[PDB]
């Protein structure tokens, strides 16, 4: 529980201090990538995948809040590493929110899987 | 740059997760 609260507090801290066809492909390869993980070392592998993956997609305020409610459902090392995720996410806000929301809620039901 | 913000930031990311998880 205390480190939960060291997390937050880091996240809100940071948001505080904030305050075509070859894309398309990247997107793709993400995809691919996302699947082969589907169905520490079995949340390593997956959580260091998931890093050159969503560089790739966005590099290629509501962005934030989809990501804190993917948070929020992932939080009710394994959450941490999430978390810093996020943390950088907040500092780097990058996608579009109709393609955000569809690469999100295929990380919802990978979480209702690891579930 | 672009490849040095790319796989430097994930290419690290995954070299200590192997390392902490895997470890």
């Amino acid at each position: 529980r205390n480190l939960l609260v060291i997390a937050l507090l880091f996240v809100s801290f940071m948001i505080w201090q904030a305050w075509g066809n070859w894309g398309f492909s990247i997107i793709i390869i993400t995809f691919i990538v996302r699947g082969i993980m589907y169905p520490p070392l079995g949340g390593c592998f997956p959580l260091l995948i998931q890093m050159p993956i969503f560089l790739a997609l966005y590099y290629m305020y509501i962005l934030p809040i989809l990501m804190g409610v993917t948070m929020f459902f992932i939080q009710k090392i394994m959450t941490f590493m999430p978390v810093i995720f996020t943390v950088f996410f907040l500092w780097f806000p990058s996608g579009l929110v109709l393609y955000y929301i569809v690469s999100n809620l295929v990380t919802i039901i990978q979480q209702q899987l690891i579930y | 740059m672009a490849a040095a913000v790319m796989m430097g930031l994930a290419a690290i990311g995954a070299a200590i997760g192997i390392g902490i998880l895997g470890g």
